[PDB]
């Protein structure tokens, strides 16, 4: 009946990718074994954060294939919703957190520059 | 080659309604009925074709000069939290025009809500109680919810305004009793996230006399 | 070579899921074994849950871990000394392919109200912390000829405590009959509980 | 004197990168700007998870350079301490998450898998 | 071809930085122009700051953003129409390589004790960029009483002992002859630059 | 080839000092000394050699039976918050012994705190007046700081135990005048990442007589 978009286009996903096989539950889980062990959201957001991003890139991978193009897309926008609250803005910088190359020689001199000031405020505020 | 784009598009967003209209587009030298094309996307996403599979309805080649997401069943059409834009344009075989492309809209932050349902309203010693339907219903209540105000006056007074409440049931304790008092039902739709509220119609008028004892 | 069976089904009532499956009738009687294999357990094999049986079902309610994982059964039949193939049933999650039973509904007058409790299933009785339980109750209240809904969040610590969760609707003193039924709905995949017997009551 | 053990290593490994030259300045900030926009500490762990990640990604590949692998563990550790507050588990779960390839075939059947018990609980309680 | 400058240095007291250079005595007069370029601005290029101006230093504290936030400069000089190489500096950070002033200290005696004020320097006090990470997180207070001498600490994260004009410290006293000698410096947040020790402010117990 | 490894080794974890000592390796046919070879790590990392380049005092192919970490320099040694393993060998030219390896100290964590150093007491109107040094001087006040008690009682009176107060001064009101009081200072360590606690030394009794009104 009422239930998130999310559901109906995620079975769609599982079935695309043969994720109903009996198979998957061998090798443990990925996600949902870590977030079992983080309750408090500022843990949560930090490992959230990592498995936000590992499906972007997965979804980034099957743009091409435009029979799951329905599926993807509707639980991109449902991620976010639920992850970054409609803000795009968070949205945005995020993206652009993602795709900076580790390998390109200006954004890491860039990186080793700004690290001070990044250290400076890991830590809570006061 | 080239057609002309539909003229004046409109988008109905009241209660849980979500109809996209325009107005035909036609020719003077015209052979065939012109068909039109719906499309939609989220914020950055890719345009799909308003097709059965993607939305439920059929909105590509149709003759109507209107779609109606809402219209096959309950929660289908748009999730009232997504950022939809729409864009639509008229074809005829090889030959189509131009993309018209709506305003992005959310349905939580665009809708027109309307008044509470089927009002039913019994008298009591000195009170009222209201109880109500609500605008239309909602899927999620944790991410939006009513609000309800009911608008209460004696013949001739001033206005008076009890509210808010979340109940479908209220009692309008404490008034004169064996007198006559108008009430009107108005609610508001409040989106967490928007930290704006929406402000509902009111209902008719309608006024009802106290009990004795 | 013995036959493999056949039409595996797993049917769950109040969490507690039974597999089914059908067999051909042969001289002799043969025998089953049903393996179960959960998502979410590291180094996760198929686990034995009957073993050697001569009927068509097997209760697997110990072999359910989290009601919102996915787990998967397959079966076997043995005749004297020789086996089958395996029979592999489709995915089951206790939480959307289940159902559960309907929660308790008691009604009592107040002085201006009427207070209604929903007590939660049966099957929320502590006698683990898992993705399925309730979000919302849809509870019905017909007065006369209309019935209009409500809706009870589990999260509000107001209306509901781990036991019972409770509503109160004002009524008056002419002739009236509030009749009241409540279900429930789960959280992930929306699946509605059965729908609780209408208890009434009259002023 | 009294200061954080990575602010004399971080300035060892800007000499070595030569990330002291004005030309550094073009082009904008990377992490800077954007981690002045988000002062919810919800907002600030989603960004800073992503920018730790891209450090360990970075110091992994200058893992051979013996001249700054002093500097680069101390920093490390700091990080440890400043970002997972010293919890071993969180480090070592956020460190699981990162090494996962997105291109083995039986990773992302998984990942499709839990994705739905996933959303179920990316927004807060 | 007209020589570049050398031995570029800057120099910043109270985040006011001026930038110094020595050049050689020629027979016209030389002019100089002074460029700063700032980490953290979109599109980065080198904005002048004194132009075509004939002595050896430039007050750049207008083109001082976060203070925290490295800076470079770079001078040429001018003869005549013939222009010289730029001369640049090593990179600056104002919170790193600058000096801030001392906190005024404030005693006064109670019944019981005695409250030691500690005012903050004159920098962050004013009606040169807000929200930095520029400024002071603990503030050593050394207290001599006759010959011995202890270090407190206040933190600024705390609400119930500072302020935004002050940090208090409460020292409680006996009736016996007693010199109470106070001074007091504050610590940069990131690179614990020092500042300046306080002028040491005394009291005395007579009764 | 193979020697004996060093024996009983022992990390020194008192205030600010970090000492690592052992027990010395001697040989039968022994023509030149023994050398050892000190080695740390933090929780996920390489081993690096104890060298004045890395860690600021030379504890590699030294011929003493402990390694001072904290002795060069003020500031110096492993920060208190580091996960810090140690390891340890014996070695003669090509020769050497197995890797002795330490268990991990967090300073905060294992650290033996000591009492309050330079104790004043002074006389007051029915009170005694506190003034004590830190037992050692942290960098970092928000991330671990001290909290002191005072373990008072009148001469022939029972125990009473004052705390606690983060000042390094404390005044002991409400005292009976003209009364000898004996005390003792003990500090106790917090670190809010641990959220358990280090228990300190007490300091030596010392008695006072306060004042006379
Ligand atoms: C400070 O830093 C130290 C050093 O890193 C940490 O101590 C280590 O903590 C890790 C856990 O994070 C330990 O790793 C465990 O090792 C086990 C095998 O090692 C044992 O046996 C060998 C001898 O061959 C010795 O090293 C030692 O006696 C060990 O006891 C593994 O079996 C463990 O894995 C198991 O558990 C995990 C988690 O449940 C499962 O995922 C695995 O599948 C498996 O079942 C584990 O990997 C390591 O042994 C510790 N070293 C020491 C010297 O104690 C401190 O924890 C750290 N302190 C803080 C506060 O961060
Ligand atoms: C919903 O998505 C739409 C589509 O991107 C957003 O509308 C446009 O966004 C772009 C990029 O941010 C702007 O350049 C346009 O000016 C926007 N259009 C209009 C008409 O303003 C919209 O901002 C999104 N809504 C929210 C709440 O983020
Ligand atoms: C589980 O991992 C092993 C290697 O670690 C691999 O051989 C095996 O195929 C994996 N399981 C599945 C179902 O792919
Ligand atoms: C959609 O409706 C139109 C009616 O005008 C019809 O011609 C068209 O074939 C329909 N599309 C599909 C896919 O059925
Ligand atoms: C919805 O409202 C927002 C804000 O008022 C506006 O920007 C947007 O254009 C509206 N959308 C439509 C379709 O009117
Ligand atoms: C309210 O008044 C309108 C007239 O504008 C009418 O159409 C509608 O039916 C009335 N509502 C009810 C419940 O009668
Ligand atoms: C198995 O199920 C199918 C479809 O439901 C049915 O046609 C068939 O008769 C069943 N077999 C048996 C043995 O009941
Ligand atoms: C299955 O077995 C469990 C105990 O192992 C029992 O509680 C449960 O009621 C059984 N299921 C049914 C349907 O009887
Ligand atoms: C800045 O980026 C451009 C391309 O976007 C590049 O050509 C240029 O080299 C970069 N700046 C520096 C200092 O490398
Ligand atoms: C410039 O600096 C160098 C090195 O610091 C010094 O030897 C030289 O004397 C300086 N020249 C002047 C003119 O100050
Ligand atoms: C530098 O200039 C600023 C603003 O122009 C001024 O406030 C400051 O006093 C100047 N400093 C010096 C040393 O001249
Ligand atoms: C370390 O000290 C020992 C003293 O036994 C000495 O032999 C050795 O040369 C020293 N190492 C260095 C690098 O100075
Ligand atoms: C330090 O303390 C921890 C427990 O707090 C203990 O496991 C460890 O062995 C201790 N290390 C030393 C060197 O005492
Ligand atoms: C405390 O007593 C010990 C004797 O055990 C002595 O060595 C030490 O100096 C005394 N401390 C003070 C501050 O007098």
């Amino acid at each position: 009946g009422s239930q998130d978009p999310y559901v109906k286009e995620a079975e769609n996903l599982k079935k695309y990718f043969n994720a109903g096989h009996s198979d998957v539950a061998d090798n443990g889980t990925l996600f949902l074994g870590i977030l079992k062990n983080w309750k408090e959201e500022s843990d949560r957001k930090i490992m959230q954060s990592q498995i936000v991003s590992f499906y972007f890139k997965l979804f980034k991978n099957f743009k091409d294939d435009q029979s799951i193009q329905k599926s993807v897309e509707t639980i991109k926008e449902d991620m976010n919703v639920k992850f970054f609250n409609s803000n795009k803005k968070k949205r945005d910088d995020f993206e652009k957190l993602t795709n900076y190359s580790v390998t390109d020689l200006n954004v890491q001199r860039k990186a080793i520059h700004e690290l001070i000031q990044v250290m400076a405020e890991l830590s809570p505020a006061a | 080659s080239q057609l002309p784009a539909p003229q004046h598009p409109k988008i109905r967003l009241y209660n849980a309604e979500q109809v996209l209209s325009w107005e035909p587009v036609a020719l003077s030298n015209s052979t065939r009925p012109v068909v039109y094309q719906v499309q939609f996307k989220y914020t950055d996403s890719k345009w799909f074709t308003a097709d059965i599979m993607s939305i439920g309805v059929n909105c590509t080649q149709i003759t109507a000069t209107e779609c109606d997401f809402t219209a096959a069943s309950p929660s289908a059409g748009f999730p009232m939290d997504f950022n939809v834009t729409l864009r639509l344009r008229a074809e005829l075989g090889a030959l189509h025009s131009a993309w018209v492309t709506m305003p992005w809209f959310q349905h939580y932050r665009n809708v027109t809500v309307g008044p509470p349902e089927n009002i039913e309203v019994t008298p009591g010693e000195g009170s009222l109680i209201i109880r109500f339907s609500s605008p239309f219903d909602i899927a999620d209540t944790s991410t939006a919810f009513f609000c309800y105000y009911v608008h209460y006056w004696e013949k001739g007074g001033i206005q008076q305004v009890k509210g808010p409440f979340r109940s479908n049931s209220i009692s309008l304790d404490n008034l004169k009793p064996s007198r006559v008092y108008c009430l009107q039902v108005q609610a508001q739709l409040l989106w967490n996230k928007s930290n704006i509220f929406r402000v509902g119609h009111l209902s008719n008028i309608s006024c009802y006399e106290t009990m004795a004892d | 070579s013995v036959p493999t069976p056949t039409n595996v089904t797993i049917e769950s009532y109040n969490m507690n899921p039974i597999v089914y499956w059908e067999y051909q009738i042969m001289p002799q009687v043969p025998v089953f074994t049903v393996e179960v294999k959960n998502y979410g357990v590291k180094n996760s094999e198929w686990i034995d849950a009957c073993i050697n049986i001569s009927h068509h079902y097997c209760n697997i309610s110990d072999h359910v871990g989290d009601p919102s994982n996915s787990l998967w059964v397959r079966v076997k039949a043995r005749v004297g000394q020789k086996e089958s193939a395996y029979a592999k049933s489709e995915e089951f999650a206790v939480c959307r392919d289940g159902k559960i039973g309907p929660p308790k509904l008691d009604i009592r007058k107040e002085e201006k109200q009427i207070m209604i409790d929903i007590f939660h299933p049966s099957v929320f009785v502590n006698g683990p912390e898992t993705i399925c339980y309730i979000r919302v109750y849809n509870v019905y209240v017909r007065k006369n000829g209309s019935e209009i809904k409500y809706k009870i969040l589990t999260q509000n610590e107001d209306d509901c405590d781990e036991i019972r969760c409770q509503l109160a609707i004002p009524v008056s003193s002419l002739n009236s009959q509030y009749c009241v039924s409540a279900e429930g709905v789960l959280n992930v995949w929306g699946v509605t509980t059965e729908k609780s017997k209408e208890v009434c009551i009259t002023i």
